[PDB]
C-alpha cells in the first residue's frame, strides 16, 4: 500500500511538471502526501491550490466553489497539524469551519469532523488551552461513536489530567468496550491508563481482562503490547517475577515474533532478523548487532547506522 | 471407545508445562521453570503421582520441549535418555537411572554436542527408536533458522557405556528467506516431517536425506496460519498436520509415498452460523495411538478430541474444566472461541506402561494451569 | 560483455569486517575494522595467491570504515600514489605508498597534512578528485558527522625544480541545507566538477566542486516512518549527467537515478523482490544496497547489496542485466572459507560490504582478452576479484 501510494505520489509529481494547476490532481497530491506524511510538499501544493482556488472564487464565487474551498482549507489545516505549527492549523480550520459549518451537505460533514480533530488537537498542543480543547473534544464526542476517534478523545481528555476528564475518557472507552467490546487498542489504552494511575483495585480487573484477550486478538497484536503491560502490572501488583512467564507463552505461540525474543533471548531475536526471516529496519538491526556486545559486531552495527547514540557509546566504551 | 481419568497432579510446575512425553518406565514433563519432572508410571492404584515425582533443574530460561528414549538395546542394559531443549535454545541430554539405595531417580547430564553444534539455537526435537530401518537410534531436531538436524546415537564405542552423537546430516528449509521450524517428526518408516510457522511442511526421507516433497498451506496472512504439530501414524504412510486458521485449529491428513492429501478432521460449528474446524481454538499437538487407529488432538479450547482415522470422524471429546461426559464448537459471535483455554500437550501411553486398575492403553496430557493428567481407555476401568 | 567471471580470491583477508575497498593501476587497497590497510597487487601471474602479493599495514586501533587511493603521474617524471582513510575514531589518515628498489615490496609513509583545528573533526566518507582539468590541482572531499562537506586541494610539490613535500590546502566547506543538520553518510565528485553529498534523511545535495557553491538538493520519498530511509552510496555517471542514489527504504534497498542538469528524477532500478510472503515487491535488493559502481563506459551500473548479491543493471534501459550470488565457499582456498562467524551465525550468503569497477589493464591476467574488471569485499571477511568477459 505504502509503495503504491508512493508511486502515486511520484506519478503526480511528474504529472505536475507537464501540467500543474489541475485542482483535482493537486487534491490527490495532498491526500497521498498526507498519507505519506510528506507534509512540506503538501504545504507548498496547498498554498498553490489555495491561491488557484481563491483567484477563481474571486470572480463568480458560487456557493459550491466556497464549499470546495472550505474542504481545501480544512485539508490545509491537517497539513499544518502535520507541520506542527498549530496556530495556522487553528486559523485555517476555523476559516474552513466558518465557510462550511452550517452547510449540512453530505460531503461537508466529513470535512467538519476533520476540522474538529484539527482544532481540538491544535488547542491541546498549542497553549494547553484545555477548556477550548474540552469544549471542542466534547463536541467531537457527540459527533460520532467510532473506535479510533473514541481512543483519540479518551487520550486527549485523559492527558488533560483534570479529575472529571479522566473519568470521562475511561468511561467512554469502557462503554465502547461494552458496546462491541473485544478489541485490543481499547483494552491496552485502558490498561495503561489504569496502569499509571496506580489503583490496585482496578489493576487486578484490567489485568484479568488482559490475560483473557482472545486468541484472535493476540495475533493482531504483532507488536505484542499485551504481554508487556501484563508483565508490568503483574510485577508491580503481585510483586512477583512470575510476571515474566507470559512472554514465554507468547514465544511458544509466535516463535518468530521479534518483540517476544526481545524479552526472552536476544540471540534468537538477532538470529531471526539475520537472513530476512523478519524484515527489520537498519537502526534496530544495528541495535541487535551491538547487543552482541563484542567489538566486530559493534563496528558492524555502528557502520550500518552511525547515527544512533547507543552504538557510538557501545564502541567508545569497549575502548 | 471412551476415556476415564486415572490420576492427576495439581500445580505440578511453578510455570507453564509446555511438553510431556513418556516411556515404559515413566512419564516425563518439562516446563518454563527449567525443571524436568519425571513421574513414575507404574503407580499404586490409590496413590499420589507427586510422591513419586522426581524433579531436576536444567536451565534458567525454562524448557519448552522434551522427548525420552527407552531401550533394552543388547545384553541386559536398560538404557533411558531424556532429551530436552530450552528457551535459550540449548539442547540438553540426561541419562535417567534410579538409585540402588533409595530407588529414587538420578539424572546424569550427558555432553553429546561439540562447540560449533551447541552454538546453534535449537527449538524442537524427537527421538527415533531402534527398528528394522537401520540398527541404531535416530535423533531429529530443529533450530530457529528452519534447519533440521539428524543425528545417529551410539550408546557404545567400538559392553562399555560411552555415548556419542554422530551427526548423520542436516536438511535446510524449503524457504528463502528461512522461517522458524516449529515442529518436527520422524516415522518408523524413515520419513522426516518438518513444519514451520507459515504453514509450510517439508517431508524428507532419512536414508537419503534428500527432500521427498513439501506442502504449503493456502491461508495467507493479520491472519496467522502456523503449523503447530506434525505426526506420522505408525500404521500406513499417513501424515497428520495440525495448523492454525485465524483463531481456529485445523487438522489435515496427507498420505506419504504418493503425496496425496486425503482429508481434514472437522466437527460442526455454529457462531454466526456462517461456519469448519477441529477446535474453536488452535490445535497445540497431536498423537496417534499404538494401533494408529485413533488420533488425539490437544486443543487450546481446553479440550482433548479423539478422532477415528479411517472414518475421519470424531470418536469423542474431553473437557479439562468439566469431569463429566454433542461437542458443537462453541464460537463467539465475533468468531473468537469462547472456552477457557487449558491444553498444551498430549501423549498416548502403550498398554502396559502405566500399571494399575494394564489391559488398556493409557493417555497423558499437560495443561495451562500447571496440572498434568492421566487417562485410561474403557475396558471396564 | 556483461557476464563477469571470478578470477582470484582471498578468504579471511582480515580479522574484522572489511568496510571499504578501492583500487588503482598498481593495486587494490582494502581497509577494515582491524584498522589495517591492505594493499593487494593487481598485477598477478597465473595461479598465484593474491595473499602472497598482499602487503598489510596498521593504521588505527578503532578500525577503518572508509578508504580511497589516488594514483597519478604528477610531473612528466614523478609518480604519485596516495592512500586516504577514515577511522571509526573519525580521524583522517593519509599514507604515501611506494615500492622497494628491487624487492618491489610496498612501503607506507604516513603523511601528516591536516592542522590541529581540522583534526578535531570526526570525518566519515572521503573521495579523491584526480587532476581531470576540474582545476589543475588534485582535490580531496570529505564528510563529517555534522553534515558538512570539506573540500581540500592537494599540492604534492613546494611552489612548483621538483621536490617532495605534500600540503593539503583547505579550499573550504559545503554545509547541509537542512536544519537540524543530518549525518552525511556518503559523498562523490563528478568529472564535470560536481559534488554530491548524501545524508541519512534521504536528502542529497548537489554543489560545485570548483566554486564550493551549493546548486540544489533533492529528497527520497515514502517518509511514513522517519528513521527508515537513509542514503548508503551515491555515485556519478562518468559518461552522462546521471547520478545514481542508493538509499534504504527500511529493510529494502533502492537505487534511484537523477540527471544533474536540472536535478530531476529520471527513473529507479528495481527487480521482483520479496514482500508479504507470496506477493512480489519492486525494490532493487531485498536488503540494503551497500555500494554502487559504474563501468568505464557508464552503460552498466553494478550494485552491491546486503543480501549477498552483486546486481549489474543496464543504465540506458533501466532493467537488470545480471546477478552474482556471493557464497562463503566461492574461495579457491578451502582453509580460508569462513562458513560461520565468531558468534556461530551462518555466512553462506554473505552480504557485500563494497564493490568497485577496475579499469581495463589494472588487473593483469594471462591469456585473457585485456578488458575491464570488478572487485568486491564481503561480510565473510573475504575479498573477491572478477573480470568482465569481453574483448579487445
Amino acid at each position: 500500500t505504502v509503495e503504491k501510494l508512493t508511486t502515486a505520489s511520484i506519478a503526480l509529481e511528474q504529472f505536475f511538471k507537464k501540467s500543474p494547476d489541475s485542482q483535482f490532481a493537486l487534491q490527490c497530491a495532498l491526500l497521498t502526501l498526507e498519507r505519506l506524511h510528506h507534509y512540506e510538499n503538501a504545504n507548498e501544493l496547498a498554498n498553490r491550490l489555495i491561491g488557484i482556488l481563491e483567484k477563481k472564487f474571486e470572480k463568480t464565487q458560487d456557493e459550491r466553489e466556497l464549499f470546495n474551498f472550505a474542504i481545501i482549507k480544512g485539508q490545509f489545516a491537517r497539513i499544518h497539524l502535520g507541520l506542527g505549527n498549530f496556530e495556522l492549523s487553528i486559523e485555517n480550520a476555523d476559516l474552513s469551519q466558518g465557510i462550511i459549518s452550517e452547510s449540512s451537505d453530505e460531503k461537508s460533514m466529513k470535512t467538519k469532523i476533520s476540522n474538529h480533530i484539527c482544532l481540538g488537537l491544535s488547542y491541546f498542543f498549542l497553549n494547553d488551552f484545555d477548556q477550548t480543547l474540552n469544549q471542542f473534544q466534547e463536541l467531537l464526542s457527540i459527533s460520532k461513536d467510532s473506535k479510533h476517534l473514541v481512543v483519540l478523545i479518551a487520550k486527549v481528555l485523559y492527558d488533560v489530567g483534570e479529575s472529571d476528564t479522566k473519568e470521562i475518557a475511561l468511561q467512554e472507552l469502557t462503554e465502547y468496550i461494552a458496546t462491541s467490546g473485544a478489541d485490543l487498542l481499547v483494552t491496552l489504552t485502558i490498561a495503561a491508563m489504569s496502569i499509571l494511575d496506580d489503583k490496585r483495585e482496578d489493576l487486578s480487573i484490567i489485568l484479568e481482562e488482559l490475560k483473557a484477550l482472545p486468541l484472535s486478538k493476540q495475533i493482531i497484536d504483532k507488536h505484542k503490547d499485551a504481554p508487556y503491560l501484563i508483565e508490568e502490572i503483574t510485577k508491580r501488583l503481585y510483586r512477583n517475577d512470575t510476571g515474566k512467564q507470559v512472554w514465554q507463552r507468547s514465544a511458544y505461540f509466535f516463535p518468530n515474533n521479534l518483540k517476544v525474543w526481545e524479552r526472552l533471548d536476544k540471540n534468537i531475536q538477532r538470529r531471526i532478523a539475520s537472513n530476512g526471516q523478519n524484515k527489520v529496519t537498519a537502526e534496530e538491526m544495528s541495535k541487535l548487532y551491538c547487543e552482541s556486545k563484542n567489538l566486530r559486531s559493534i563496528q558492524r552495527g555502528m557502520f550500518l547506522c552511525p547515527w544512533n547514540v547507543t552504538a557510538v557509546k557501545a564502541l567508545n566504551e569497549c575502548f | 471407545k471412551v476415556f476415564i481419568a486415572t490420576a492427576n497432579a495439581g500445580k505440578a510446575h511453578d510455570a507453564d508445562i509446555f511438553s510431556v512425553s513418556a516411556c515404559n518406565s515413566f512419564t516425563v514433563s518439562c516446563s518454563g521453570d527449567g525443571y524436568l519432572k519425571v513421574w513414575d508410571n507404574k503407580l499404586l492404584d490409590n496413590e499420589n503421582p507427586k510422591d513419586k515425582s522426581y524433579s531436576h533443574f536444567v536451565h534458567k530460561s525454562g524448557l519448552h520441549h522434551v522427548d525420552v528414549l527407552q531401550a533394552i538395546e543388547r545384553d541386559a542394559f536398560e538404557l533411558c535418555l531424556v532429551a530436552t531443549t530450552s528457551f535459550s535454545g540449548d539442547l540438553l541430554f540426561y541419562r535417567i537411572t534410579r538409585e540402588d539405595e533409595t530407588k529414587k531417580v538420578i539424572f546424569e547430564k550427558l555432553d553429546l554436542l561439540d562447540s560449533d553444534m551447541k552454538k546453534h539455537s535449537f527449538w524442537a526435537l524427537k527421538w527415533g527408536a531402534s527398528n528394522d530401518r537401520l540398527l541404531s537410534h535416530r535423533l531429529v531436531a530443529t533450530d530457529v533458522k528452519g534447519t533440521t538436524y539428524i543425528w545417529k546415537f551410539h550408546p557404545f564405542a567400538d559392553l562399555n557405556w560411552s555415548p556419542t552423537l554422530e551427526l548423520q546430516g542436516t536438511v535446510e528449509s524449503p524457504m528463502t528467506p528461512s522461517q522458524f521450524a516449529t515442529s518436527v517428526d520422524i516415522s518408523e518408516r524413515g520419513l522426516i516431517a518438518t513444519g514451520f510457522n507459515n504453514g509450510t511442511v517439508q517431508i524428507s526421507e532419512l536414508s537419503t536425506l534428500r527432500p521427498l516433497y513439501n506442502f504449503e498451506s493456502q491461508h495467507s496472512m493479520n491472519n496467522s496460519n502456523s503449523i503447530r504439530s506434525v505426526k506420522f501414524s505408525p500404521q500406513g504412510s499417513l501424515l497428520a498436520i495440525a495448523h492454525d486458521s485465524n483463531s481456529f485449529g485445523c487438522i489435515t491428513l496427507y498420505e506419504t509415498e504418493f503425496g496425496e492429501r486425503i482429508g481434514s478432521l472437522s466437527v460442526p460449528t455454529h457462531s454466526s452460523q456462517a461456519s469448519e474446524f477441529a477446535h474453536s481454538s488452535w490445535v497445540m499437538s497431536l498423537s496417534f495411538n499404538d494401533s494408529g487407529e485413533t488420533l488425539c488432538s490437544a486443543g487450546w479450547d481446553g479440550k482433548l478430541r479423539f478422532w477415528d482415522v479411517k472414518t475421519k470422524e470424531r470418536i469423542t471429546t474431553l473437557n479439562m474444566h468439566c469431569d463429566d461426559i454433542e461437542d458443537i464448537l462453541a464460537v463467539d459471535e465475533h468468531g473468537d472461541s469462547l472456552a477457557e483455554p487449558g491444553v498444551f500437550d498430549v501423549k498416548f501411553l502403550k498398554k502396559g506402561w502405566r500399571s494399575g486398575m494394564d489391559l488398556n492403553e493409557s493417555l497423558c496430557c499437560v495443561c495451562l494451569d500447571r496440572s498434568i493428567r492421566w487417562f485410561r481407555e474403557a475396558g471396564g476401568k
